[PDB]
């Protein structure tokens, strides 16, 4: 890890390598690849605590691998829950 | 080995292709372009899984549009009388819940709907059209992902539903508008249709002809195909072990298909498109598998592609 | 409950949607599907159904079709073999012999009404019609006829089986042209409305 | 959601030529039947991934915690 991290171009080769079966929407892979790696949570002086996660919303037209993008984030994140539509109940989602 | 010499017997003969489609639904006359879609429904893709993880759904997804009028039920009652894993059911009787899972009691725990039972199996919807947009939508992952996901009431889950769906719609108002579009035509609209791979409708309108010779078919089944059930049964397991390869050839010959069917697709200024999405392509690719399992062949033709693209057809020239 | 009998249904307007959905697996399958608690089983109801409608409102209005009377819709309305009208309007040659026929019971004690019961019993157990070789060509005139004057097939059907029901009657083993007719008859009248 | 994408599916020749030309290549190159056997296997597997994946998958998951973590 510490020997790849020093090449020029390693961001881009991290995107390129999102989800490397699905072709084009490198914005899309760059917005999953933000979000993967998260920013920093912060918290001033314990008075206010701030969100480091990214949260990103894939909007369009069917067949363009919206699914199978969440699919591959599911397959490659540490820790991972899928749920899709109707499926996913208030309580389901947050607590009960 | 009696049944490894009529497996022999079938494949020596080089035009089975036909005598398969003939043995689809056999007590329902003509409606060729249908047989030969549940023919290759019950021969399915190949499934694949990729390097990334990312599945490719095998199975192949079929709408019969059809008139109440038409004989569109007895494709349905055929296929689950016919074909292994398979369930029947009716569009508004079925919820969302009873047809992908729901969550019972007995503690909370999941209950299997339609499209569990018939995972790596066929599902075969009735009355399509009358089901609501809230229970239709509960479908779109079994229909692509091969997957139903569930957060409820602290159970959470993603089960398997690798089902080829087969969906029996009426067109709005009974009587199918032949000046319309197919999208006119329904109430469905492009995340859906977009997941099957092909629709047929099915007319009925008056031909004297047709319908001397219909009626009389009619009486005939009332008792005033070249292969029995068993033998379609056991060729159909047979060529379902053989799985296809695409030759370099058809390669580049079914992109430059795609490239036709997502050509005549565009409309507007734009140049968008509306029914060939990329899962028409892959649409394609599981058509012809399918029918180079259904010639038991482990490599795909053009030829292959070229039915394929002409299946899709049956569709695209009615818009 | 009604498997191999008679299913009176009164009210048949006013049935609910999830009962409206469920009537059209019986009336072309005769069974009705179960998905639930482990067990999965297509339960035959194998029930004739005769059903008994309303208009909305008070009166029905015969200068508009039954579809604009009634309530229950027209792909279920197309599944019945024969569909009746019964009407209140005023006519004396009419009300008036109703009427005392309707008040001679008061006062009064060929009607084989107790005979009937057997006589479709042992009709039902013994005679079992099939089709005569020239009923074929009868039943495909008379429904390319009947779509040269918007048949379907299931009229066809329907006409095949209403001649088996009348090959029961008078105890015939093999459907007749007469049959046939009588069939075709009875369903030109119905289908007219 | 504080980043949107936006996903259009156009009609564009060239682009649709492109991206028919890879999938058809994804699904041979995912076909199933496409030192000993499992070690073999497991090479010729490294060999189609580093056809399209810069960095190996399976060093990109671990790759990812550490950064996380
Ligand atoms: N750029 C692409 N490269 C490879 N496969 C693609 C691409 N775009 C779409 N597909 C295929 O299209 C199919 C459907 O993908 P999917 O993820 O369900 O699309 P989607 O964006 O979710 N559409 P929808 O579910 O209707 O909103 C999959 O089998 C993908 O392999
Ligand atoms: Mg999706």
């Amino acid at each position: 890890f510490r020997k790849i991290s020093r090449d020029r171009g390693i961001i881009d080769k991290i995107i390129s390598s999102m989800a490397p079966s699905i072709y084009g929407h490198r914005d899309i892979k760059t917005a999953v690849a933000c979000s993967l790696f998260g920013g920093v949570p912060k918290n001033v002086n314990g008075k206010h605590s701030i969100r480091g996660d990214i949260n990103v919303l894939l909007l369009g037209d069917p067949g363009t691998a919206k699914s199978q993008i969440l699919k591959y984030v599911e397959k490659t994140a540490h820790r991972a829950v899928f749920a899709t539509g109707q499926g996913a109940s208030a309580v389901g989602l947050t607590a009960s | 080995s009696d049944e490894i010499n009529e497996l022999k017997e079938m494949v020596k003969d080089e035009h089975i292709y036909d005598k398969l489609v003939r043995s689809i639904a056999p007590a329902v006359f003509g409606h060729e372009a249908v047989k030969k879609g549940i023919l290759l429904q019950m021969l399915g893709g190949v499934h694949k899984s990729t390097v990334e993880g990312i599945k490719l759904r095998g199975d192949i997804n079929i709408c019969v549009v059809g008139d109440p009028s038409t004989s569109k039920s007895q494709f349905l009652k055929y296929v689950v009388g016919f074909a292994p894993r398979s369930v029947y059911t009716s569009g508004k009787a079925s919820s969302a819940a009873g047809l992908t899972a729901a969550v019972v009691r007995d503690d909370y725990t999941i209950e299997a709907g339609a499209l569990m039972l018939a995972d790596n199996g066929i599902c075969c919807i009735d009355e399509f059209d009358k089901m609501d947009i809230s229970d239709q939508v509960a479908i779109h992952e079994a229909m692509e992902q091969q997957t139903i996901s569930i957060a409820k009431a602290g159970i959470h889950a993603t089960l398997n539903a690798r089902t080829s769906i087969l969906a029996a719609a009426n067109p709005v108002g009974g009587r199918y508008n032949r000046k319309l579009s197919l999208r006119g035509n329904l109430n469905m609209t492009a995340p859906i249709m977009s997941r099957f791979d092909l629709f047929f409708v099915i007319l009925d309108d008056c031909n004297e002809k047709i319908d001397t010779e219909l009626a009389s078919h009619i009486v005939d089944l009332h008792m005033k195909p070249p292969f029995s059930a068993e033998q379609l049964r056991r060729y159909i397991k047979y060529a379902r072990t053989f799985k296809p390869i695409l030759t370099k050839e058809a390669r580049s010959y079914l992109v430059e298909k795609y490239k036709e069917l997502r050509k005549d697709d565009a409309q507007g200024f734009s140049r968008s498109s509306y029914r060939i999405t990329v899962r028409q392509l892959e649409s394609m690719i599981r058509l012809s598998e399918a029918i180079a399992r259904a010639n038991c062949v482990d490599e795909i033709t053009p030829s292959f592609i070229a039915e394929a693209y002409d299946l899709l057809r049956q569709s695209i020239i009615r818009v | 409950l009604s498997d191999g009998g008679v299913c009176c249904i009164d009210e048949f307007d006013k049935m609910s949607d999830s009962t409206r959905s469920v009537l059209h697996e019986v009336m072309e399958q005769q069974t009705i599907s179960i998905a639930k608690a482990g067990i999965i089983t297509t339960l035959n109801a194998r029930s004739s159904i005769l059903a008994s409608a309303n208009p909305i409102g008070s009166r029905y209005n015969p200068n508009l079709p039954v579809t604009e009377n009634i309530d229950l819709p027209p792909p279920l309305l197309s599944r019945f073999d024969l569909v009746y009208l019964v009407l209140d309007k005023v006519d004396e040659k009419n009300d008036r012999e109703l009427a005392k026929h309707l008040t001679n019971l008061y006062l009064e004690d060929v009607l084989p009404v107790e005979f009937l019961t057997m006589y479709i019993s042992y009709a039902k157990e013994h005679i079992h019609p099939i089709i005569t070789e020239a009923a074929k060509t009868e039943l495909v005139r008379a429904y390319v006829g009947m779509r040269k004057m918007t048949a379907t097939t299931r009229q066809l059907e329907s006409m095949i089986r209403l001649a088996e029901a009348h090959a029961k009657m008078k105890l015939k083993n093999v459907v007749e042209l007469e049959d046939v007719q009588e069939a075709v008859r009875l369903i030109r009248s119905a289908i007219k409305d | 959601f504080d980043i949107l994408c936006v996903v259009r599916d156009l009609v564009d020749e060239e682009a649709d030529e492109r991206l028919a030309t890879f999938v058809v290549d994804s699904h041979v190159r995912s076909h199933p039947e496409n030192l000993n056997a499992r070690q073999r296997r497991l090479q010729r597997q490294r060999k189609k991934e580093e056809e399209i994946s810069p960095i190996p998958q399976e060093l990109l998951m671990k790759y990812i915690h550490y950064a996380r973590t």
